[PDB]
């Protein structure tokens, strides 16, 4: 101590050589310097709460690495068990008991609105990401990727193909599987609007099969609402074309653009109303709530009014979702991984069945002891599990 | 039995001859008929689901009043009499349940066809029929560069996700694995 | 004018 709560170098670069030389003299170091990486980590890090403060957690985890590096590969020579020390004390600096959903936001910022700083900033993510330990990672970046996909708010290709690139080197085709799916569509959808141009603006978008987690007619449309079946008559066979009247849009001259309240202007520009909803009418009612909001003179049941007092151009619970949504998904894969583990060995102890099971789905999800405890519910509920009654702690095969 | 203990041979004649036999005759009839009822009500799911619940009582309801040796045969004619009876409605209908999934329907059919004979064979040609048309799909309509990384970059996925569901949502069975195993040799 | 569609395709 004292040597290594502060550092003049001169003191332990003597200090390396003469527990490198003597037997079981360097274990104690190791510790005692990992005892100090931690100090700064748990200081400048905490009392951080304000705007954009994403940000700043990135901007303060990497120049701990940054300092501490250079000393390592220098005043003692490079020694992978000083690396090690540096390591651990890092998993332990961001991963305690919020930060992997703020790495999501911290991607959304900097993509929206130069390309060579874009790639200098983004090389500095990917050292971070990986001390992390996943799953909303996995699942809750999908969801403003749909956003930038569509609505406009979509970025250069390249940047966007870039992060793809460069995510995907560190986890393999396994992790990112999906999302070579997404931004293929749209250069074909481009592409398959324009053969069907020539069987006459409407532009239309597809979308692969169901894997994007993105979830009357007017009587103008139906001119070419059927005629996009022709496109199924080309070269398209058995989808079921699906018109998903909620989240599409659209610029369209009545004489905003969202299909609710064109919808509601459908009969407002032009009961009667009531009757062409084709939904409840409580969906209805947030549509003439959204008329209620701001500039629209309804003469309120559902009478209506003109105003003749007239810009040109027309969530918590987001998370609440995605905390079990991705925790169902885990369940499965406790019971999935219970069966072939006990399946497998037959002969093993239930507790080494616990730590064995651990190290087999690290990768897939954090384990958890409750968890583990609820799993034979269900497996006794059928008496699928031959459960060992002479001892629970080993096994018998369920057939 | 008490009386007939000492009785050194043909220990339990007298229980058969005068509780044993109309015990299972009337019993069976009447069970055996109120699921008539139940067949005429609601969907085939609901159906599979109050009879798996009324095969659960009848279980404790036993024990009450019998003897060791007689937890077998009860619940033999109880089966039969449950399925073997509309085995052609439960062979039927398979399809839209494999077609697509939600395991819980097949999680509780898995258990009524292993119990009753012969039901099980259908089963396994209909999953491996729908083995096929994932992998004669997606591996379809690729001709590009580096073609031959796309190929086993899609063929591995099709073991991928049908291994998990075969050893989660039914228990294992070599049975089901021989089927996946024939589809796969037919793909590539 | 320009109508934003959006559909998929589902059960090939």
């Amino acid at each position: 101590h004292n040597i290594i709560r502060q550092e003049k170098k001169n003191d332990m670069a003597n200090m390396y050589v003469l527990l490198r030389a003597v037997s079981t003299g360097l274990p104690h170091m190791i510790q005692e310097l990992q005892n100090h990486i931690h100090d700064e980590g748990l200081r400048a890090t905490s009392n951080l709460t304000q705007e954009n403060m994403p940000t700043l957690f990135v901007e303060s985890v990497l120049e701990v690495h940054g300092k501490f590096v250079q000393l390592i590969n220098t005043v003692l020579n490079g020694d992978q068990h000083f690396m090690s020390a540096l390591d651990k004390a890092l998993t332990s600096v961001v991963n305690y008991r919020k930060a992997p959903e703020l790495l999501a936001k911290y991607c959304d910022n900097l993509l929206k609105k130069t390309e060579n700083e874009v790639e200098d900033r983004l090389t500095s993510f990917i050292t971070v990401f990986k001390y992390i330990d996943k799953d909303v990672f996995q699942k809750f970046y999908a969801r403003m990727l749909a956003k930038r996909l569509i609505h406009g708010l979509s970025m250069s290709m390249d940047s966007e193909e870039a992060m793809i690139n460069k995510l995907k080197q560190a986890c393999g085709y396994e992790f990112t599987s999906k999302l070579h799916r997404m931004y293929t569509d749209m250069s074909v959808s481009a592409d398959l609007n324009n053969k069907f141009n020539n069987f006459i603006s409407f532009q239309i978008y597809v979308l692969q099969a169901g894997a994007w987690p993105l979830t009357a007619i007017p009587q103008e449309l139906e001119k070419s609402v059927q005629m996009f079946e022709l496109f199924y008559s080309q070269h398209f066979s058995g989808r079921k074309l699906t018109w998903l009247h909620y989240l599409c849009t659209g610029e369209v001259k009545m004489n905003m653009v969202t299909t609710y309240q064109m919808a509601v202007l459908l009969a407002f520009n032009n009961k009667e109303l009531q009757d062409s909803t084709q939904m409840n009418e409580k969906e209805l009612t947030k549509t003439i709530k959204s008329l209620l909001d701001v500039k629209m003179n309804h003469d309120s049941e559902s009478s209506f009014s003109l105003n003749m007092n007239f810009r040109t151009k027309f969530t918590p619970q987001e998370m609440e979702q995605t905390r079990s949504a991705v925790d169902e998904d885990r369940k499965m894969y406790l019971q999935a991984a219970i069966v072939r583990i006990m399946k497998a060995r037959k002969v093993l102890r239930h507790n080494a069945l616990i730590q064995e099971v651990i190290s087999q789905s690290r990768a897939r999800f954090n384990p958890s002891i409750s968890m583990i405890k609820k799993c034979i519910e269900v497996l006794i509920d059928k008496q699928y599990i031959e459960r060992s009654q002479a001892s629970a702690d080993e096994y018998s095969y369920v057939a | 039995v008490h009386v007939e203990q000492y009785k050194k041979k043909f220990p339990l004649k007298f229980y058969q001859e005068i509780f044993e036999s109309p015990f299972l005759t009337e019993t069976g009839e009447y069970y055996k008929q109120e699921a008539s009822n139940l067949l005429q009500e609601s969907n085939c799911s609901q159906y599979m689901e109050k009879v798996l619940g009324r095969l659960k009582d009848e279980e404790i309801r036993c024990r009450k009043y019998l003897h060791p040796s007689s937890y077998t045969k009860v619940i033999h004619e109880c089966q039969q009499r449950m399925v073997a009876d509309h085995l052609q409605f439960l062979h039927a209908e398979c399809h839209n349940i494999i077609r697509q999934e939600k395991k819980n329907d097949m999680a509780n059919m898995y258990v009524l066809l292993r119990a009753v004979s012969t039901g099980l064979p259908h089963m396994i040609q209909e999953l491996q029929n729908h083995i096929h048309d994932e992998g004669l799909r997606a591996t379809s309509n690729l001709t590009q560069e580096n073609m031959p990384t796309l190929f086993v970059e899609s063929v591995l996925e099709v073991h991928g996700k049908f291994v998990q569901l075969i050893n989660t949502v039914l228990n294992g069975d070599q049975h089901f694995m021989s089927a996946l195993d024939k589809a796969l040799t037919s793909v590539v | 004018k320009k109508w934003n569609a959006v559909a998929l395709w589902a059960w090939d």
